[PDB]
RNA sequence: GCGAUGAUCUACCCAUGGGUGGGUACAAAUGGCAGUCUGACAAGU
RNA sequence: GAGUCCCAUAACCUUUGUACCCAGUGAGAAA
RNA sequence: AUCUGUUUGGUGGAACCUGAUUAGAGGAAACUCAAAGAGUGCUAUGGUAUGGUGACGGAGUGCGCUGGUCAAGAGUGUAAAAGCUUU
């Protein structure tokens, strides 16, 4: 079960992967990926030359759990999502948010590079 | 309405008893009423397969009162005889249980029996 | 942990509940019907002064009890209170719910619910000892059928193992639950999904409680009493939730 | 009360160096000062 | 709740406009209390009729969705319907009336050959009947005489209109240059109002159910609502999060103002900012 | 448009009017939401029109049984023909909010011309009536709801689980409780009463072991002295009148007649032990008759009140439960036996008296192998 | 337990009077408490030996109400100068800790404060406290008349003059039986008491 | 003509009889620990 | 001047009188 | 013991240091006096207040509302009839 930034989508257009068929690849087995809420208010927010990213996220297989904040801001809703239970598996291409997840045990962390995604604390990677 | 409820099917009966006489080898297998009211004392059970055709059906109706308290599944097969067979025994066990063990090559395949009996319930 | 060795007893950091500090340390909380102990536990006396009256002490058996350990592993705030009232699901004997009842004391009550009769019958049989428990044997999953015999209780608890949980709480939690009072879910891993794993029930579960306006304070994890369980205190804010 | 003091007075003082008592048991590190009410009894079964 | 009671795939092409009312069929009633139902028009030359399972009414206790669909000719381009005996008529290259017991459309009215873009019945003397045009045109319709009654010309097109449910012959439209117009049905040489406040084109407004207010919602990412009287907007509503509004529509019980958007959130938000929800006691009251 | 609600509770029903209607878009809110701890704001919602009381905790429980089946009783039809105005049937119904959606239907069965309204809007308001609680009843509730909630929740309960009082077994732990302490006391007033008795009598005490006969001579002979009928009730009476005439001990009277009630209170209390003896041989030939076969009444009601009910001789292990080449060999035999039988006491109905025989004879082929 | 030979079931209860037996509040209350109550019924097996129980408490009751009418028959036989001042229960106690009435007389008056208080005594004598000053003469009827430190000035006058009539009941052989000498041994510790109740440590 | 509805198993000398070793519980002891405080002022004007 | 009940309305130890003794394990015993 | 002298508890508490505080710190009383929080309890009830300014109310009357039942008519429906909808 895969978080998902705003840059992680944003970065996943530019690299022409599909967000799902994609991920697969990288991870060699089956995700649920899903958007948070305060994700999905931040691609609103990111306004009208990223919809096509908006258009993008809404997608029956993407799933949508919601969360009980008082704020937007998506970058520290999801480390709080992370340490109460570290069973998800962060999908980031922010710069300071894996600073932020790197320091915390036992997290795979997942980025977007060059073709396809990348992984960096599965210790199962293959 | 019935005591013996949940009496379990044809089908599953057979997965059950299978499921025993390999727990009857590898020694996870604990043989009487009164040897299976024990491992739920001592928390280890797995399950606990009653025979509905021992006379009475009330000398091991004890357990899902015990087992209850203490969330382990249980069922009832039909045969007591045909329990008999599947536990390596001469003589019918009317009560069967089976142990917690971690190092259980059937761990696998006890935990598919595990959730059949959930089901029932 | 013998019969004869002698124990003192001082009040834990939350209230009714009590700590016995001897060559090793015990939780206790105060027995309402002295002279019965009523699952075998060992049971401590001390005298209180007319001659000094009996006061008998109770211990509290982590391995019995899935509330016991999460005291025994620290919890911030438990919502159980020696004034309050408390609805208790799943007491199918007085493994943990007589317990309960003797840490709300002679004032509240506690509110038995289990749906099986042969331990609901053993469930009157010690209500009638103890004032507090007034046991229901009507099913957890219909609470419109119990509706007349319950009024405001102040904090759930919640011992059932049905894979259908979340649901079960909420038709409980917002026809009877006070408001701001918690609720004390108990999560078992293995029995609400056998297929996926420990720790994506306890995020699963989580997030359908914060569906039904709960937010959930602190979660404990009760690790070296039982295998794979959690306690999850909740709150019923349902009004900013946020 | 400032009675009985001495049974208790060695009691609680053979509580707070528990630690001491037995070099095979290592209790969790706390420091135990005495609390303001106690009741000091005995196990019955 | 906020939720859904039920999604429909219903049509391959667009939707362009939904209208609600439960048919009286000849055969039968169907429940008011335990059904309601949605009626669709789509691109695809389709009318299609929805059920909807309800769970108001706990007096009860199948056809969950899709009655009976209704092909066309052209492609539709809105839709309302008539409170009276089950009746509504369609926006496409031809407004033809429609009962819901025929496949086939009783009336085709047309002013001229031409298209037209939306409609909306009005509350009271129900079937009088407004229509829109992409020529920069409206051209009223009266059903008792089964004719259009007369055509007004406006300099742009109009997005949509609303008859005011209290007065019942007044209508507000909405223009496609950056202005809302206010008219009567008996002079259309003069507006009763215009409504200046706009930056782009208003592609919906509604009439308040309490016939004061008018709410509007623009191509401008934006909405306004404003007095029958003043003539400007007493307020705007706006969020970084909505984009061109499409569709706005007031509550019933005149509180809540409804906006779709394309961002394709449903955002609700208050009619005054300061009403609230709470039951007031008599000194707060006063 | 909720106009009536319904709330039940085991004091009666009610039946109020909503005068206002909270907005129902807006029921997620903080504010609404946060009204209904209010009481200043959820007495503009709601007024009391009717509360009838029920006319006895007996129709309580037929009543509280009815509403869980979902059904419609008594006073629940009758109340609902005052309060609510006759309606249509077709057009414009009367709407009253409903607790539960299975009452729902029952209702309208009966009431046509009412619609049942459970939505989470009006179970907001019926939720509204039990925190605010017996201040919406403006005192007419005579007693209140928190002793009326603890016997009514009992006698619901008893009602489904189903248990008899002649099925309790805590009639088996009481009685040894008190056997043992006449037990206890019968021989030490007697042994008081020769340590009263012995500065008048040191004889007849030899004479007559027994506490139960010994209490009843003093009550028969006060003084000296042949010729008396009691005393035949015959070897032991010219035994006595001639250990009569041969008297060593002293002789006040109102001293003796302390005596007298004293020896008085012995003779009545092992009358009451013979008794009570009987009560327990009686109920354990009711409660656990298939144990009773086994070792007998007394025996069988040891072991229960060392279990502390009937319950605990079920569940425990036939090895752990413990009765006293025969302690290794039957003492076991039996107790596996012994166990077995409070098994079938405790999970039938009423048990039967015939498998305990059936159990007994298998016991005593191994007892003939000895 | 008198209640249960009339009160019965919960609708003979709310039927049958109890002006006998508790009355004027807690028959209303028990009235109450009789519509709803958590119990059970009782069928009339089981109101036959809760029916006898109710004999032989009432029956032990009224025993012992003629036993301490016995030990006030034994007062005015033994010592009846004793027991006009301190009361049948004190006098039965003293002469049971001594053992025989003449064991008691030669003990001197300021051991029989302390003839009870003996454990918290030799403790306060070998280790070095203070001795108790009641003892078993604490619980007469006289020294719980007084107030504050003045039970302890009452305990001395008595025992004092709780040895000065015991040694006139061991040690004449001619007794008048009328409590002669203990009545005027009374009215000096009455007198002393009602001294020291006026004089009060306050300021006027 | 067996058994999980339980098979099996958990100090001395004396030729199927007894004494000696200890332990548990009950009851008794006029057995023991175990010895019965201070001694002349105080209160009032 | 001076600590009762926390039980000398006892506790412990000793001596005699009475009664008695050296929970589990789980599959073999009989030939 | 005119043997030694460590440990433990109690007293005492200098020099240096580190922390905090300051018109030096602290105690006792209450049917006192005065500021200020926090929680609880209380029917805490005009969604537009009374049936009525002789310009009034009561009684009857007429209209109007409401309900179910009967009957005709309309619509669907069938070869027809049955059933069936009906502001
Ligand atoms: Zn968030």
């Amino acid at each position: 079960q895969v978080l998902i930034d705003t840059n992680f989508i944003n970065f996943s257009i530019q690299k022409k992967v599909d967000i799902v068929r994609g991920m697969m690849d990288c991870l060699l087995a089956k995700c649920n990926p899903l958007i948070t809420d305060c994700v999905m208010a931040e691609l609103e927010k990111l306004g009208p030359k990223y919809r096509i990213a908006l258009k993008l996220a809404r997608d029956p297989r993407i799933k949508r759990l919601s969360c009980s904040h008082k704020g937007t801001y998506a970058d520290d809703c999801l480390v709080h999502r992370v340490l109460q239970h570290k069973c998800y598996i962060v999908a980031t291409n922010d710069a300071g948010l894996k600073q932020r997840i790197r320091k915390i045990p036992g997290i795979p962390l997942m980025s977007v590079g060059g073709h396809a995604y990348v992984i960096e604390k599965l210790p199962d990677v293959f | 309405n019935p005591k013996a409820f949940p009496l379990a099917d044809a089908a599953l009966t057979q997965q059950i008893l299978d499921v025993v006489q390999q727990a009857a080898n590898l020694r996870q297998l604990k043989k009487g009423a009164n040897e299976a009211t024990k491992t739920l004392n001592r928390g280890i059970s797995e399950f606990i397969i009653m025979a509905a055709d021992c006379e009475p059906i009330e000398i091991l109706l004890h357990l899902p009162l015990l087992c209850e308290d203490k969330n382990v599944p249980y069922v009832f097969v039909p045969s007591r005889v045909a329990l008999g067979r599947a536990c390596g025994v001469s003589r019918p066990v009317i009560a069967a249980s089976i142990t917690t063990n971690d190092a259980s090559a059937i761990k696998t395949q006890i935990y598919a029996v595990k959730d059949k009996i959930e089901t029932l319930l | 942990a013998r019969g004869g060795a002698k124990v003192v007893i001082e009040p834990h950091r939350h209230a009714g509940v009590y700590i016995a500090r001897g060559k090793e340390d015990l939780l206790v909380t105060k027995n309402m019907a002295p002279g019965e102990s009523v699952y075998g536990e060992k049971r401590i006396s001390v005298e209180e002064p007319v001659p000094p009256t009996k006061v008998e002490y109770r211990v509290w058996n982590p391995f019995r009890s899935k509330l016991a350990a999460g005291i025994m592993g620290g919890l911030d705030e438990l919502f159980i209170a020696p004034g309050k009232k408390v609805l208790y699901l799943g007491a199918a004997s007085g493994t943990s719910v007589s317990h309960v009842s003797d840490v709300v004391g002679p004032e509240g009550v506690v509110y038995a619910v289990e749906f099986s009769h042969r331990p609901g019958r053993e469930l009157i049989s010690m209500a009638k000892k103890r004032p507090n428990i007034i046991p229901i044997i009507e099913d957890a999953r219909h609470p419109q059928k119990y509706r007349m015999l319950i009024g405001m209780v102040d904090c759930v608890f919640a011992d059932v193992a049905q894979p259908d949980q979340a649901r079960i709480i909420a038709l409980n939690s917002h026809m009877f639950l006070k408001d701001q009072g918690g609720v004390v879910i108990s999560i078992k891993a293995n029995c609400i999904d056998s297929t996926v794993d420990a720790e994506t029930v306890f995020a699963r579960e989580v997030q359908k409680l914060r569906e039904e306006r709960i937010k959930p304070l602190e979660q404990l994890t009760l690790e070296p009493y039982e295998r794979d369980h959690c306690i999850v205190v909740g709150r019923y804010m349902r009004s900013g939730l946020k | 009360d400032d009675n009985m003091r001495r049974e208790v007075q060695r009691d609680l003082l053979l509580i707070k160096h528990r630690a001491a008592l037995d070099p095979k048991r290592h209790y969790k590190k706390q420091r135990w000062e005495v609390p303001e009410r106690f009741a000091i009894g005995t196990i019955i079964e | 709740t906020r939720e859904e009671f039920v999604s429909f795939k219903a049509h391959y092409g667009l939707v362009t406009g939904l209208c609600v009312t439960q048919p009286r069929f000849h055969d039968k009633k169907p429940d008011l209390k335990s059904q309601n139902f949605m009626l669709s028009c789509s691109d695809d030359k389709t009318v299609k009729l929805w059920s909807i399972n309800v769970d108001d009414y706990s007096n009860k206790n199948n056809e969950e969705g899709l009655i009976r669909t209704f092909d066309g000719e052209s492609a539709f381009q809105g839709i309302d319907s008539h409170r009276e005996n089950s009746t509504f008529a369609t926006g496409g290259a031809k407004i033809h009336l429609w009962d819901v017991n025929r496949l086939k459309p009783v009336s085709d009215l047309s002013w001229g050959a031409d298209n037209i873009t939306s409609l909306k019945f009005n509350q009271n003397e129900t079937d009088i009947l407004a229509s829109t045009g992409s020529d920069n045109s409206i051209v009223l319709y009266d059903l008792r005489t089964n004719s259009p009654t007369q055509k007004i010309v406006q300099t742009m097109r109009t997005n949509a209109i609303c008859w005011n449910p209290m007065e019942a012959f007044n209508f507000v439209t909405a223009n496609e240059d950056h202005n809302a117009y206010y008219y009567d049905m008996r002079n259309l040489s003069r507006s009763l109002n215009v409504f200046k406040d706009h930056v782009s084109a208003v592609m919906d407004v509604d009439f308040s159910p309490t016939g004061d207010e008018i709410v509007t919602g623009s191509y401008d990412k934006s909405i306004r609502i404003y007095k029958t009287n003043h003539g400007h907007s007493r307020e705007i509503y706006h969020t970084k999060r909505m984009q061109h509004v499409f569709q706005v529509k007031y509550s019933m019980d005149s509180k809540y103002i409804i906006s779709g958007s394309d961002d394709g959130n449903v955002r609700l938000w208050r009619s005054k900012a300061w009403e609230r929800s709470n039951v007031k006691t008599t000194r707060e009251k006063n | 448009p909720i106009e009536y609600l319904l709330f039940e509770e085991p004091t009666g029903y009610a039946v109020f009017k909503v005068k206002l209607q909270q907005d129902d878009i807006g029921s997620r809110l903080k504010e609404v939401q946060e009204q209904i701890n209010d009481f200043g704001a959820f007495t503009k919602l709601i007024e009391l029109v009717s509360f009838a009381p029920f006319k006895g905790a007996a129709e309580a429980l037929e009543n509280a049984n009815d509403i869980s089946e979902g059904l419609v009783s008594e006073s629940l039809k009758a109340i609902l023909d005052l309060n609510l105005p006759k309606a249509s049937s077709k057009k414009k119904n009367i709407t009253l909010a409903i607790s539960d959606k299975n009452l729902g239907p029952s209702i309208k069965e009966e009431f046509p011309y009412v619609d049942c309204i459970s939505n989470e809007l009006a179970q907001d308001l019926i939720r509204g009536v039990r925190l605010h609680g017996e201040k919406l009843f403006k005192g007419l509730q005579s007693g209140d709801l928190e002793r009326a909630q603890l016997g009514l929740g009992h006698a619901y309960s008893r009602a489904k689980v189903k248990f008899s009082v002649q099925k309790n077994d805590n009639h088996i732990i009481q009685a040894i409780a008190l056997l043992d302490q006449l037990d206890k006391d019968i021989n030490t007033f007697a042994m008081r009463v020769k340590e009263w008795y012995g500065w008048h009598f040191p004889e007849l005490a030899k004479l007559v072991p027994d506490n139960y006969t010994f209490a009843k001579l003093v009550l028969f002979i006060k003084d000296k002295a042949x010729x008396x009928x009691x005393x035949x009730x015959x070897x032991x009476x010219x035994x006595x009148x001639x250990x009569x005439x041969x008297x060593x001990x002293x002789x006040s009277e109102t001293d003796m007649e302390n005596v007298c009630v004293f020896a008085q209170r012995v003779a009545s209390l092992a009358d009451y032990r013979r008794q009570l003896y009987d009560y327990l041989c009686e109920k354990m030939h009711t409660v656990a008759p298939n144990l009773s076969e086994l070792i007998g009444e007394v025996i069988g009601a040891r072991l229960i009140s060392h279990a502390g009910s009937l319950t605990n001789l079920s569940k425990q292990a036939a090895s752990t439960v413990q009765i006293l080449k025969n302690k290794g060999r039957i003492s076991r035999y039996l107790a596996n036996k012994c166990s077995m039988a409070s098994r079938i006491d405790n999970y039938s109905e009423e048990p039967s008296n015939v498998f305990g025989s059936v159990l007994k004879k298998q016991v005593e082929q191994r007892l003939e192998f000895y | 337990a008198r209640i249960i030979l009339t009160m019965g079931i919960r609708s003979k209860a709310s039927e049958t009077d109890l002006s006998e037996i508790l009355p004027e509040e807690i028959e209303e209350r028990v009235k109450t408490a009789a519509e709803v109550s958590m119990g059970t019924e009782i069928t009339q097996t089981d109101l036959d030996n809760i029916n006898a129980l109710a004999e032989q408490i009432v029956e032990f009751a009224a025993y012992r109400e003629q036993l301490s009418n016995y030990l006030s028959a034994r007062m005015k036989a033994i010592a009846p100068n004793l027991t006009q001042l301190v009361g049948e229960l004190v006098g039965a106690r003293l002469i049971a800790h001594s053992g025989s009435l003449i064991s008691l007389a030669k003990s001197p008056a300021s051991t029989i404060q302390i003839l009870g208080a003996e454990k918290a005594l030799f403790r306060a004598l070998k280790t070095k406290h203070d001795t108790p000053k009641y003892g078993l003469l604490y619980h007469a009827s006289l020294v719980g008349q007084a107030t504050g430190k003045n039970k302890g000035k009452i305990a001395r006058v008595l025992a004092a003059k709780a040895a000065v009539s015991l040694r006139y009941d061991a040690l004449a052989e001619d007794r008048d039986d009328s409590g002669d000498i203990g009545l005027e041994s009374r009215a000096k510790v009455e007198n002393r008491l009602s001294q020291l109740e006026g004089r009060d440590l306050r300021t006027t």
